[PDB]
């Protein structure tokens, strides 16, 4: 019954066993369920893309020599990638903790689905990093509208840009920290003046949706119509695998949780996607 | 330079096009270099680079030679001044770039000579060293990449 | 390429070779359907434009 | 069609072409302009100068 | 030490510890490898590639970097002497290993930025540098190799 101290032999082992002992799961932090999915087989995808065009070409007469116009393209190849993680656990720790087994698998799985999206869409181009979308997409800037203005104000301003493309928007794809502050509407009242004034948060502004993702860069917001603009090809779907029978378990009893996917990303028309960077 | 990352793995890591300062003879009419697609928003090495010869696009853009095979055009009178930095994927000027040379060093890969075709990918490659030929003075044979003089 | 090559070590791809999938393209808005359009058959059109009008 | 539409709206005519929205139009008096914010009011204000011209 | 037998991302060829200790002209205190068992002509070739950090476990076994909770396998400046043998064919780290507290070169960066650990592969793959045991060193290496020293 009664303990007298913070010290216990009882601590080391399970004193009760339940499938719930606490846990978390997020649906909104992944850009991959948001977009449409289709399978593909092949080690890579080949696209042809349009190069820079200055644009303009005015009409000229029929007693003056006809005007012309041209398009330029560069061809591109996208190789496949593998995203994977392993997490290493001691069986004793695992068995006694109980929900720890489930939690570690769901987290490593979530972490792989975030890391695939993160590389393909954003990151920078380095010797171990890709960046497809971010490179291709056309410029747009909040700064023209005003340089230093509220988080709310940016999200409202941003909606308008999409119209230009002939999307007439769909939804805005924002970073999780940013989305939290915009919704909060901080400006040093922290009252709503760019979001509906009777709410302390909103899930439609301008009558358009907000998607909040943690696979996107910090102080970056992207308007686009995710379903037409990109598509997710799957060579292999995400799956956890578990192996207790490899070199390190043999040497000392150990359990491995395996989590992996093999991915590729398709760009159907990525010069409709606009990237804007937050100032405030 | 970068035939040492090259040999059929071209367009990975930093590559310049220059090992020595370009010859005389300015080109008139300024224009931009970009190797991107509707803007260069590429930052950092690897990915598409602007190494290789060039082609004029709308005569307002120059970019890397990424045309189709057959009716290929050999040597050209300049290569773009290097803006290769880690704030870029190869050469791509965010000002207007003005070029020069009598022709200079370029990079060739493949089992050809100094002259290939284009498969719409940066630089030239292709086989047949007897249906192709050196550019510049003296015979040079290709075995792992070399800097060929126009 | 378009970003780091991970496994492809062929740069030829058989003198170009690509599979059936969307090719990116520009769509812009216009100031053309704002103005009214109607057809005409003739060799030229003549308009009147107002010069300065003296209200004196 | 996109490039035409772009050229056609803005700026003064060339010597191969006539009628461009920007050429055809007049300015507006100092009154339309304000020193107090009210985006709606400026556009509203503009309509009334336009009415004298007989724009429907 | 051999540098530039690595591959893209932060990695260095295998390091033979002949410098700052060399067993074959002295014998010290052996202890077991709890990584590695793969490799011919002395295993150790997928026990370690360029000598990480070796830390004693329960009893007298040493092993490489592994874990991030419940006794960090790895850490301290006590390093495993790989002797002179064959480079990436005679790395000792899958056999019974003699260690010292002195030795070069010591690699400690995995592929991409972060203080690396060792997996089942002898080569290094990327941890953290503030949620993993730190020895007072932070990697300031950029992508593509370049020497690291503990």
């Amino acid at each position: 019954m009664s303990q007298l101290s913070n010290q216990e032999k009882e601590y080391l082992i399970s004193k009760a066993l339940e499938t719930e002992e606490g846990r978390v799961a997020l649906a909104q932090a992944m850009a991959n369920p948001i977009r449409v999915s289709l399978d593909y087989q092949g080690v890579g995808r080949k696209l042809l893309v349009v190069d820079p065009l200055p644009q303009g070409a005015l009409p000229v007469y029929d007693k003056d020599v006809d005007a012309k116009a041209f398009v330029i393209s560069k061809r591109g190849q996208v190789p496949d990638q593998v995203i994977e993680g392993d997490r290493i656990q001691v069986p004793t720790f695992e068995i006694v903790s109980y929900p720890q087994v489930r939690f570690s698998q769901v987290k490593e799985r979530r972490f792989n689905v975030i890391d695939r999206a993160q590389q393909r869409a954003k990151a920078d181009i380095m010797a171990v990093e890709d960046a497809e979308i971010f490179s291709l997409l056309e410029g747009a800037a909040t700064a023209v509208n005003a340089v230093t203005i509220s988080s709310g104000g940016l999200q409202r301003a941003a909606l308008t840009k999409a119209f230009q493309e002939v999307e007439k928007h769909d939804l805005v794809v924002t970073k999780i920290v940013m989305n939290a502050s915009a919704f909060a509407d901080i400006r040093a009242w922290g009252q709503n003046e760019f979001d509906p004034v009777t709410q302390h948060e909103v899930l439609q502004t301008g009558l358009f949706g907000h998607i909040w993702t943690a696979d996107i860069l910090i102080s970056k917001k992207v308007p686009q119509n995710t379903v037409y603009v990109l598509a997710d090809p799957e060579f292999v779907g995400v799956m956890p695998i578990r192996q207790d029978i490899q070199v390190i378990p043999a040497d000392k009893p150990e359990e491995l949780r395996l989590g992996w996917v093999i991915y590729e990303e398709l760009g159907l028309a990525v010069v409709n996607s606009l990237a804007i960077a937050k100032i405030s | 330079p970068y035939v040492r990352l090259g040999y059929e793995g071209i367009l990975n890591g930093a590559h310049d096009i220059d090992v020595a300062g370009l010859n005389g003879v300015e080109q008139l009419a300024g224009k931009f270099a970009t190797i991107g697609a509707n803007g260069v928003k590429l930052a950092g090495d690897n990915g598409t680079n602007a190494v290789g010869l060039f082609r004029e696009d709308l005569g307002d853009m120059v970019n890397a030679s990424e045309k189709a095979s057959f009716y290929f055009r050999g040597g050209e009178y300049y290569v773009n001044i290097s803006r290769t930095s880690l704030t870029a994927a190869g050469i791509a000027a965010g000002d207007e770039i003005t070029c020069d040379a009598d022709g200079k060093m370029i990079k060739f890969t493949g089992t050809g000579k100094a002259l290939g075709v284009v498969t719409h990918v940066g630089e030239y490659r292709a086989g047949n060293m007897y249906e192709k030929a050196t550019q510049g003075v003296t015979d040079t044979d290709t075995f792992i990449g070399f800097i060929m003089y126009v």
